[PDB]
RNA sequence: CUUCUUCAGGUUGGACAGCUGG
RNA sequence: ACGAGAACGCAGCACCAGCUGUCCAACCUGAAGAAGA
């Protein structure tokens, strides 16, 4: 619980509202390139990150321990490394990660090191993608 | 009765079947080839080989031209590759399979990896400035032993079906298999084309082998 | 069908098609040539030959002016070399292939390596200092047998297409193929040009072979 | 499971943070050439090294043996030789190698002779690529 | 699968560690061109031998056999002759070949008459070039 | 009798994206 | 000596058929193996 997103925290009763707010703020004044924008992110630009998050979620959901094991924390660290990778690979993903704080949530999970923290992060990510679609998509 | 079409696909030039480019680690080549997830072996997907063979065979069988949807092909094409029409559902007699390369040991004998990196650039014509890029290709000389299952449904047209299959293999040898084919890539060859009976024996299997070998 | 345009590329001067400095033996030349990964033979990439021929033909079909995109070339250029236009995608009639070195036996029996190491330097005019430079080039007299596949999309516009092909081949004669052609490297000479039918036989093929050999 | 760097240590979980701090140190104090010129390393400069690492990673990962084979170790030693060659060719590449610990990590992989140490080395090089492209890129 | 620098030469390791040690010893005390002189080796004085070795490697890598053919043996004899010529030309290449046991490697490769022996010799040559450029160069 | 063993510049762009049938 | 006793919501059914991860693109640009007196 109490997952820090940098500015304001989220919990089991909050993640959907903040995910929707972040996605709506994505559509309001979207990303601008060097050549004046004006595209948004697509699913097949963070699909690898989403697949890694899904794999780690499957691994965690099959464990009843309240504390994440080091073998799973390695997976979350690799998730953060990859997020840094595609963030620098293209700026359309960098601002998407910055404004919808994937990195802050990953760091908070890697600090709390608890099963519930990662479950809340996964729920927040799922809500983020769900609101990204039905408003944008692709 | 069911038949198995053995053979090998030899890369005359480098081949590039487009990969996922989202799960091949970090810091890999710009455009990777498709590989087996477990063994990391480059493979020729059965879908891609089937699609290229079907396109070439349908174009050559009909008139030399082909503009229709895949479901509106000739009877031979539909009976070999299947059809999903409303009242005309042909069950495909050919079952293609993913083809991993087998001669990794042979390639490792020459101290070369299965895949290379090809450096290309595009020169902007109004500026005369080059734009380098890198792609990954399975090196020439790689061999891909494949297996295609043939459903022997009608005894009266197995000879014609295998004539069409040999013709499609021949057409693939004068074209490419996936990737930047017009730009020097994807040229393949077929040899050791032999058909065997999956279970039991086929009394016309010697005629099938000689039309599949010539 | 699949008319095959065959021939041989002969190096009148040394040729340097730029390969990666990496992926080779440590301590080699600073600027090496592209090679086949397995056989280590010098290679003429099909993409490089296609790009040079398309640049030369589009320039000659546009009265020596090329400031446009490749997709905005002439109709004959677009039909021979393909197009990715949104309005209409033209499948390339010409299928280039990577060209391996072929006369290695004669280079062996003449006691010459496939590649020669060129010795170059740049001297300033303000100061009499010459910076040494090491460049690798495929030796002259190296043969390169190639095979360009041609598609008979239309039978009426085949003589014009082959005349364009011959014009492009002859434009490469008065030009270089790859690399440092400004400084005398990369001169090529097409020879033994011919066209054959891949499958079956094609009428009036003698006309195409006549306008292609000379 | 644990590769040495000297004073500091890298394990299966902190590889990303150490790669990030190593990259940040490089960007904060970029290498200065002989003629007072600051230079940034390019992915193409170490592309051959990275492909050599990935080439032997594919054959290591297809091996369920704790101890690395003789030919795999030959390939890894050749990788270290190539790293030294590329460092000697370009002073900026040598500076990148020294600020990071490619040489130290690769020689510790040679020392441990085990499959997991090389996998963690590959994780470290992947994280270094990711954080290098995150800040400066090519 | 093994030649004699004087101690040992294994494919797995020490084909580059002995290059380490040879180059470190050369830098430990560089050659003395004359009593009242100071000298340092330049990689431009090894280039002919490197070209010959690379050509022979290209010729032999495309062979499905263990023993090198007669023409390859004549090429190795040429390699030794060129070693002697370019060593006698500038007597610092003499020091370089003596301290690296490079002529001894040539003789061992000739004696073994095996493809892998020449492959390991070429690997050691690459290691020598790499580690000379690393520590020294120019 | 002389030193430089390479220096400088580009480092991916555009397009398609699920449609039919039960 | 319970509006109760006994009673499988059970049997047969392939989430399946058709579909190329494809198209366009030169690893390119400039450089005296050269000079004291």
């Amino acid at each position: 619980t109490e997952l820090k997103i940098g500015n304001e925290k989220v919990n089991s009763t909050n993640f959907g509202d903040f995910a929707e707010k972040a996605i709506r703020g994505i559509n309001h004044k979207p990303f601008v390139n060097s050549k004046g924008g004006e595209q948004k992110i697509t699913t097949s630009k963070i699909r690898g990150i989403l697949e890694l998050v899904n794999k780690v979620y499957n691994r965690v959901i099959n464990t009843n321990d309240v504390e994440l094991s080091e073998n799973i924390l390695a997976d979350i660290a690799y998730i953060k490394v990859k997020i840094a990778y595609e963030s620098g690979r293209e700026p359309v993903v960098k601002d998407f990660i910055q404004r919808t704080a994937f990195t802050a949530a990953i760091t908070d999970v890697m600090n709390q090191r608890t099963r519930e923290s990662f479950l809340l992060f996964a729920r927040y990510v799922e809500s983020l993608i769900a609101y990204f679609k039905f408003y944008g998509g692709k | 009765m069911k038949l198995v079409i053995e053979g090998t696909i030899v890369l005359k030039t480098g081949m590039h079947i487009g990969g996922s480019s989202d799960f091949s680690a970090i810091g890999a080549v710009d455009s990777p080839v498709v590989r087996d997830t477990l063994t990391r072996l480059p493979l020729i997907p059965g879908s891609s080989l089937k699609g290229k063979m079907r396109y070439l065979l349908a174009k050559e069988l009909n008139n030399g031209i082909l503009l229709n949807e895949p479901n509106n092909d000739q009877d031979e094409i539909l009976r070999l590759f299947g059809s999903s029409e409303k009242d005309k559902i042909r069950r495909a007699r050919l079952k293609f399979n993913d083809i991993k390369l087998s001669n990794l040991a042979e390639l490792e004998t020459f101290n070369v990896s299965s895949t290379e990196v090809k450096f290309e650039n595009t020169i902007n014509r109004k500026t005369a400035v080059a734009n380098p890029r890198q792609i990954e290709r399975v090196i020439a000389g790689s061999k891909f032993d494949f297996e295609i299952f043939y459903n022997l449904d009608d005894i009266k047209e197995v000879e014609k079906d295998f004539e069409n299959i040999k013709q499609g293999f021949d057409l693939l040898e004068f074209d490419y298999l996936g990737g930047h084919g017009t730009r020097g890539s994807g040229r393949i060859a077929f040899e050791n084309l032999s058909v065997i009976t999956a279970v039991g024996n086929f009394e016309k299997i010697n005629t099938l082998n000689e039309i599949l070998g010539a």
